[PDB]
């Protein structure tokens, strides 16, 4: 009948086993060859450990020389959470345009939850090497050690590469800028505002080359959310304890609007919170007539269950163009990268034992 | 094995040998109603069926039940579990049969594409010597520390 | 009976999913 050696479902391509070398990932000038890298990672291809570390460290060196608060001019396509959904990241660049001719800004949460986080890091770091002054990456609350060891990035790295590659990602993440000032109008962060941050200068004075502390302004940038009832304030408090996160704070519509007014800003662009449409426009500020807060979320069908759209903000020609997209197929992993023997063997022992017991009564 | 255990096994064998042919066919196993809803029935029969004639004789039935003995060592229990996957009986779990044996157990709880993908990945992360297949050594290295041998004991 | 998986002002425009 069906072969016992040859693969049953031959329409599925067998993933490549060869690990790409330096010569194959970097061209004659040392520029990453992103087409090779994309094609190879789309097939679940892996790199040699030394090449992976080169991408991470060379990207880190570029990030290490950028400011806490980037100055990014328009036009630019702003993007929210990715959470290891590499194949939606492929779709994302289709929707927003190739980075060869498109300025990009990412607000963090590249890893965890999705099971292609290391591919997201490697490809985005390779783009950052190739386009150091037109593709920008900020830190999210997940680009740290506390979360990657609790969720799945650390395990993913140990499964596909090594803890050394993981450690290298952690040192690289410590270099990620925290915020961007976009076209002199928008503060861009992963999470939001801090009680201890009242000026743009307060972000500039921070020391970011560290694990995120458990409290403080750096924590707050990566962790804060708008109030559940943002804009319908019976609450009077500008900042209150964020009981969803267990740390940092909720910030209110008066809090956001005062910050915008003090610092001469149009809106706050952030991410950090899933949205059914991939974005949310919050109540306009009464002095700007413009949404005080914008959440952008770029991980469609989040966790393979939310069934949400994802979106990016293309800001260009004084138009804020929301571009939505749907999820794309992605190869399957068992939860926590479990192999099929570990998965099924307890069921084998169970059912052969059950059969034998029934055979014998 | 133990004498009295042999007497009892001869009686059950006869009860199951519906056409009194001296050998147990697949049909005769499937007559047991419990076995009807068990997806590994055919795999256990094939392992028991060492001479390959498609049925289980008494020698085969005794040798088969003995591997699940309390005195049996881990390597024996795991060697049995290994043969559940090793359809073609060649000592190595190959891609085609790993998929087939898993499809028997999962049924429709996974699509053929998702199962082929996680099967590919296991073949790849586990094949150390690089011959495209999973030996018993490679197999033990993955599942070894799971204490599955403890659940594979029958009182005859 | 079967194995289971472990359980001045800018305009704002929209391009819906393709
Ligand atoms: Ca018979
Ligand atoms: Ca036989
Ligand atoms: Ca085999
Ligand atoms: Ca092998
Ligand atoms: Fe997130
Ligand atoms: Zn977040």
């Amino acid at each position: 009948k069906l072969s016992t050696t040859d693969r049953v479902v031959k329409a599925v391509p067998f993933p490549p086993s060869h690990r790409l070398t330096a010569k194959e990932v970097f061209d004659n000038d040392g520029k990453p060859r992103v087409d090779i890298l994309k094609a190879h990672l789309m097939k679940e291809g892996r790199l040699e450990e030394s090449v992976a570390l080169r991408i991470i460290t060379e990207g880190a060196s570029i990030l290490r020389q950028e400011k806490n608060l980037l100055d990014i001019d328009a036009p630019v396509t702003v993007c929210g959470d990715i959470h290891g959904q590499f194949f939606d990241l492929m779709k994302l660049f289709e929707v927003g345009g190739s980075p060869a001719n498109t300025r990009y800004l990412f607000l963090g949460d590249y890893v965890d939850r999705g099971y292609f986080s290391i591919e997201c890091v490697l490809y985005l770091w390779a783009l950052k090497i190739l386009y150091p002054k037109t593709l920008f990456l900020l830190r999210g609350n997940h680009e740290c050690r506390a979360l990657t060891e609790a969720f799945t990035f650390k395990q993913e790295c140990k499964i596909k590469y090594s803890e050394r590659v993981y450690d290298a990602c952690m040192d690289a993440f410590d270099c990620l800028p925290l915020a961007a000032l976009m076209n002199q109008q928008f503060l861009c962060v992963h999470g939001g505002l801090s009680p201890e941050i009242n000026t743009l200068d307060d972000i500039r004075k921070l020391d970011r080359f560290k694990e995120p502390p458990a409290y403080g302004p750096m924590c707050d940038i990566l962790w804060s959310d708008p109030l559940e009832d943002f804009g319908n304030e019976k609450t009077q408090e500008h900042f209150t304890h964020n009981t969803v996160r267990g740390c940092s704070y909720f910030y209110s519509y008066p809090a956001v609007c005062e910050f915008l007014q003090h610092n001469n800003l149009l809106s706050i662009l952030r991410a950090h919170e899933a949205q059914d449409a991939g974005y949310r426009m919050y109540r306009k500020s009464q002095t700007t007539g413009f949404p005080s807060l914008i959440t952008i979320f770029s991980a469609p069908n989040y966790l393979d269950v939310y069934n949400n759209k994802a979106a990016v903000l293309k800001y260009e020609n004084n138009v804020m163009n929301i571009r939505q997209f749907n999820c794309s197929p992605h190869p399957y992993w068992l939860p926590n990268f479990m192999d099929v023997f570990t998965w099924s063997l307890p069921f084998v022992g169970e059912k052969v034992t059950e059969m034998l017991v029934n055979v014998l009564n | 094995m133990d004498a009295d255990e042999i007497k009892r096994l001869g009686k059950r064998f006869k009860k199951l040998d519906l056409d009194n042919s001296g050998s147990l066919s697949v049909e005769e196993f499937m007559s047991l109603p419990e076995l009807q809803q068990n997806p590994l029935v055919q795999r256990v029969i094939d392992i028991f069926d060492t001479d390959g004639n498609g049925e289980v004789d008494f020698k085969e039935f005794i040798e088969g039940v003995s591997q699940f003995s309390v005195k049996g060592d881990k390597e024996q229990k795991l060697r049995f579990a290994f043969r559940i996957y090793d359809m073609d009986k060649d000592g190595y779990i190959s891609n085609g049969e790993l998929f087939q044996v898993l499809k028997m157990m999962v049924g429709n709880n996974l699509k053929d594409t998702q199962l082929q993908q996680i099967v590919d990945k296991t073949i790849i992360n586990a094949d150390k010597d690089g011959d495209g297949r999973i030996s018993f050594e490679e197999f033990c290295a993955v599942v070894g520390g799971l204490d599955i041998h403890k659940k594979m004991v029958v009182d005859v | 009976n079967y194995l289971t998986v472990p359980a001045d002002l800018p305009v704002i425009t929209i391009d819906p999913a393709s």
